[PDB]
RNA sequence: CCAUAUAUAUAAUUUUAAUUAUAUAUAAUUUUAUAUUAUUUAUUAAUAUAAAGAAAGGAAUUAAGACAAAUCAUAAUGAUCCUUAUAAUAUGGGUAAUAGACGUGCUAUAAUAAAAUGAUAAUAAAAUUAUAUAAAAUAUAUUUAAUUAUAUUUAAUUAAUAAUAUAAAACAUUUUAAUUUUUAAUAUAUUUUUUUAUUAUAAUAUGAAUUAUAAUCUGAAAUUCGAUUAUAUGAAAAAA
């Protein structure tokens, strides 16, 4: 097997969260708020 | 070879190699030691010998060696025939007697008890001489079975 | 012998059987004749130093008839020349553990004794920081006084110093203390000391009630600060214990640990050190010495400029106030160097003459080999390790 | 002033001993996203460091505690042979050998 | 390959004991010693460790003729002291090969094989 | 240590804003460690092998 | 022998240790708090206490929830669980 | 074949541990010389003394008989039995119950021994980190700080790089019941961190089971039945 690190010198210049919103905007949770 | 180093080698031709350790003191400290705490055993022994020196003002190591040689029995009856003892076995017997005598004293520190016991032995005051005499007397009584 | 080994060798009078030797006597006036020689202290020096507590346990003093000292060019002579020459005489003796900081301090004490100076020695300041003697809040002095320790210290100041010298100082104020002398405690309730009639000796002999004893201490120090006819040497051994114990073991009525500077003794010590208390003589000096038994932290090296100030170091390991006080008074360090091989030769020679060396070393070993071996084993010149390699290495 | 503000705001990502600011990102599924994210963070850091109109943080010293804790975990062999112990007089000296010189001809 | 002193007159040797290793620079001198840049009594608190370190120099009666710059790592105090002892002996052979036999007789040129074995 | 806590709070807030970190000076439990926890469902589910094997 | 609330103490006993040893509700920190309140220094021993100080300790301990009262509270917790 | 010692190669000596790493090769199953003992008479063996050596350990590797083994969980085959149930699923419960008896381990029963403290940080090895690891900091317990335990926030590293993790005993100081062998008041001293005089002055400051209260941790869930912390409690355990 092989691992390669590349060093490139350069000039200077969420699944849970998207479900928590869906649950909170559900009737089961929206009714308590 | 260079001449300076040839001279060094000639000078060391006659000199005996110094001893790594004192075998008798090594034996005694290893008999004090438990749990591989050698430094503690060496501290106890050296502190006791320091007290011996300070109270007798003589080489305490020599006093300890004279004490062990005199106190230890030369032979001992075993199951009943007398058998001779080597130096290490003699030192073990004598040291056990010395420690038993020292643990009858008052100081909390074992070094103080041992040191003043060794001072008393160095001045010819010890009950273990009676133990040595009894062992020798039994050996004489059973000399016929050697 | 019922104590442990250290207390036995400190208190069992084991030197009763030490062979006398006629050493030359310590005399900084005649330093040239005693330089690089083992000397004894004078009789006067011995009395004063014993009362001061210049000698300490675990110094192997019991090996010899009396405590002795090698007069060292690089430690004794150098330090004392600085002590006589420097304009601001405020020193911290430093160096590795067992190097000879306390012995150098005692040589300074002996110099003071023979120089007609008054010595106030706070040896081992753990007595007033460990919470093992009483304390009480004084309302006039906004500080926690410690009457038991003050009684002991005032007796030490009286006993150590030359009575005629200490009587030379006339009091500069009037003082009134509670009378606690048993004979006239009832007939006379207050002892009174007048200006130009009673002396500092009279004040220093006052018997007062414990709650008032703190004021007596102030009365003493103030007096010695105002007089200009006698130099005052103020010495503190194991000063490191003060720098690394900013909060004592005492706790106030609210159960909070008391700051060391809220104690009268802490305030007194750091006032003398910081220069807040000024001694008018001009030959007066302060000599501090660290000890290897105390923990090290950033306070000391920062106060000496050895390392920069790192302001994020926790208070346990860096006390800025002590740095501020030690820098306000221009306290300079004197590092005790380790012994060189010639000094080792002189010390081991004296030890031989005292019949202290083991037979394995003197009887059958070449002298130069012995000196080289013990210079090596002492870590190239540590005096304590030298002694322990001579008298306490039975192996 | 801006360099100091940069280091103060970098906090543990800055190592004063090496002068290296380093940050890593693997929160996005692809390396190109993580690289662009790191570039954008750097831009915000530089913009804030150069904006000294409100606070330059000159009163805040540089905290090196993370670096001290890091250094305690690596053995430090910070010692060199004493300069005054050296004995160049004792070094071996090349001895003349005729054959080699006559062979370099 | 015959060992010799380097450009600074130093004999460099390596010794091992248990999991400890030591690299010593021995130069002619006056019996000075540093271990990991620290004074001998600072680094080695046990006297017997210092005696172990000194023993090879004492064998050839050359304590006081050599400066030792020892550097250790691994294992504990005893292992490090005895790896320094071994390294010093090996380094000392270079200064005078005729003494090797005597050092070999002292036991300081023999690498101690013993190690922790479950 | 002598640095006022307001200065360090300002530093912490500004740094957290720069690096997209939750700044929670009150120390309230936010459940943020729940959000940041990785999904281990795939590795756990592939334990017995790929079911779509040729039979 | 000094007596506090009908408890005897050898003279050499350290107050902060002795109080925590002999009184039911008192522990190490509580005993140290009492000693701090009464101005006793950390390692003061029983034989050094004056009778006024003994009475002050007695009053301070009586204002505490200790001995029979605390034991009754504990037994009441156990009994209420048993119910 | 490991290990050990050495040589070569490799590393742009910042993935640093070059005192290292791991490939290849070498080495020993050591050898020589005398002296004394014996000898199947030396060209033998042992002991001792010399000489050269770094040289001193370990593992694996074949068959044949005998007996045991169905958590034989070291299988396979066969036989036999159940097939609405001896198969299968869910919820809760149990495997943790307590009179005894015994095996093993841990913590103890104190002074050759326990405790506390020790920041330019005494001194390791071998492992682990993509189904993680958790640095520093901050906050609370909590008391100037430190220590310890949680919380907040997740820096770096998926690793000779960063983290788990400043190894701990050691060593030094201080303390320690039994112990009037102590503390304290006065004097006292050329022992001053101390001496002396006169006065007063069987379970602990060992042990940490059990129990109470309040918190915390993991988990959807800690009741039967988990772990941790704080304040209390403070049992048995001494002799042979
Ligand atoms: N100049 C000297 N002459 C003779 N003996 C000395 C000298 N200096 C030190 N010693 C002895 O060496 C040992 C060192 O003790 P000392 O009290 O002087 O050390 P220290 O540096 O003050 O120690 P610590 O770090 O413990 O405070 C003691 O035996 C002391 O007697
Ligand atoms: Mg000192
Ligand atoms: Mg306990």
């Amino acid at each position: 097997g092989m691992k390669c690190n590349f060093f490139q010198r350069s000039e200077i210049s969420s699944a849970v969260g998207q479900k928590v919103l869906e649950l909170l905007d559900s009737p089961d949770f929206k009714k308590h708020l | 070879p260079t001449a300076e180093q040839l001279a060094q080698w000639e000078a060391l031709k006659s000199v005996p190699i110094p001893p790594r350790k004192n075998a008798t003191l090594d034996h005694i400290t290893n008999m004090i030691m438990r749990h591989g705490k050698k430094e503690k055993a060496q501290t106890i022994l050296s502190r006791a010998l320091y007290l011996v020196y300070c109270q007798t003002r003589q080489d305490p190591i020599q006093a300890l060696e004279k004490s062990l040689d005199e106190l230890a029995p030369l032979m001992m009856t075993k199951t009943v025939i007398p058998v001779p003892l080597n130096k290490r076995q003699r030192n073990r017997i004598a040291w056990n007697w010395i420690v038993q005598s020292a643990n009858q004293r008052v100081s909390s520190d074992f070094a103080v008890r041992l040191g003043e016991e060794l001072t008393a032995i160095a001045k010819g005051t010890s009950s273990a001489f009676e133990k040595r005499d009894q062992i020798h007397k039994t050996a004489i009584a059973h000399r016929a079975y050697i | 012998l019922y104590k442990n080994w250290t207390n036995t060798t400190h208190t069992a009078q084991l030197q009763q059987t030490a062979v006398p030797l006629a050493l030359p006597i310590f005399n900084f006036d005649d330093i040239s004749k005693t330089l690089n020689k083992v000397v004894s202290y004078s009789n006067k020096q011995y009395k004063s130093l014993h009362h001061l507590g210049s000698f300490k346990k675990s110094q192997f003093n019991e090996l010899f008839q009396k405590p002795v000292c090698l007069v060292r060019e690089d430690a004794t002579n150098s330090f004392l020349k600085k002590l006589v020459s420097h304009p601001v005489k405020k020193f911290i003796i430093t160096g590795e553990p067992g190097v000879g900081k306390t012995v150098l301090l005692s040589q300074a004490h002996a110099y003071a004794v023979d120089s007609k100076q008054i010595i106030i020695n706070i040896s081992y300041p753990e007595l007033f920081l460990n919470g093992r003697n009483d304390f009480s809040y004084d309302d006039d002095l906004k500080l926690f006084i410690q009457p038991m320790y003050l009684k002991k210290l005032i007796r030490k100041i009286l006993k150590a110093n030359d009575p005629a010298l200490l009587k030379s100082i006339e009091l500069s104020k009037d003082y009134k203390f509670s009378n606690a002398n048993p004979k006239n405690a009832s007939v006379k309730p207050f002892v009174t000391l007048n200006k130009t009639k009673n002396t500092v000796l009279d004040l220093l002999s006052v018997m007062t009630h414990p709650h008032n004893r703190g004021k007596l201490m102030k009365a003493i120090i103030d007096e010695l600060s105002v007089q200009s006819k006698v130099p005052i040497m103020f010495t503190v051994d194991n000063f490191s214990k003060v720098l690394t114990t900013a909060y004592s073991a005492y706790r106030n009525t609210e159960n909070k640990q008391i700051y060391s500077l809220d104690l009268q003794m802490g305030k007194l010590m750091m006032d003398i050190i910081s220069g807040e208390t000024k001694f008018a003589n001009g030959e007066s000096s302060t000599i501090l010495a660290i000890s290897g038994v105390d923990r090290t932290n950033k306070t000391l090296p920062v106060a000496l400029g050895k390392i920069p100030v790192d302001p994020y170091v926790t208070r346990y390991h860096y006390e800025p106030k002590f740095v501020e006080l030690l820098q306000k008074g221009n306290v300079t360090e004197f590092e005790v160097p380790k012994l060189n091989k010639q000094e080792v030769n002189e010390l081991i020679d004296y030890y031989k003459q005292s019949n202290v060396l083991l037979d394995k070393d003197i009887t059958g070993k070449k002298w130069e080999n012995l000196i080289d071996e013990k210079y090596f084993l002492s870590g190239n010149g540590n005096p304590r390790e030298l002694l322990k390699s001579l008298v306490l290495s039975h192996r | 002033k801006s360099l100091h503000k940069f280091r103060i705001l970098a906090r543990s990502r800055y190592d004063h001993t090496t002068d290296i600011f380093k940050m890593s990102s693997d929160k996005f599924e692809h390396a190109s996203q993580n690289a662009r994210y790191l570039h954008d963070i750097l831009q915000r850091l530089l913009a804030e460091s150069k904006d000294l109109t409100e606070d330059d943080f000159s009163d805040v010293p540089l905290d090196t505690r993370h670096t001290i804790a890091k250094s305690l975990r690596k053995k430090k062999r910070d010692y060199e042979f004493p300069e005054h112990w050296k004995r160049p007089e004792d070094a071996p000296k090349k001895k003349f050998d005729i054959v080699d010189q006559l062979l370099s001809t | 390959k015959i060992k010799t002193l380097d450009e600074f007159g130093r004999s460099i040797a390596v010794g091992k004991r248990k999991s400890s290793t030591a690299k010593v620079f021995v130069v002619r001198g006056t019996g000075e010693i540093l271990v990991n840049g620290r004074q001998l009594n600072d680094y080695f608190l046990k006297m017997k460790d210092r005696e172990s370190i000194m023993y090879p120099l004492q064998v050839i009666e050359s304590v006081g003729k050599y400066n030792i710059f020892a550097t250790t790592s691994g294992g504990g105090p005893t292992g490090q002291a005895e790896s320094i002892m071994h390294a010093i002996a090996k380094a000392l052979v270079v200064f005078n090969p005729l003494l090797k036999s005597r050092l070999h007789k002292a036991g300081v040129l023999t690498r101690d094989y013993r190690h922790v074995e479950r | 240590m002598n640095v006022p806590k307001a200065r360090l709070l300002k530093v912490a807030e500004l740094s957290a804003k720069i690096f997209d970190q939750n700044f929670n000076p009150s120390g309230i439990r936010t459940g943020s460690k729940i959000l940041n926890e990785r999904l281990k469902g795939p590795s756990v589910a592939s334990y017995y092998g790929n079911p779509d094997i040729l039979k | 022998v000094v007596h506090i609330l009908g408890k005897g103490f050898k003279g050499k006993e350290v107050i902060k240790i002795a109080l925590a040893s002999k009184f039911y509700g008192i522990g190490k920190t509580t005993a140290e708090k009492i000693c701090s309140k009464l101005g006793f220094y950390p390692w003061m021993r029983m034989h050094q206490l004056s009778e006024p100080q003994i009475m002050s300790i007695a009053s301070e301990l009586s204002t505490m929830t200790i001995e029979g009262d605390a034991r009754a509270i504990v037994k009441d917790n156990i009994a209420l669980k048993r119910k």
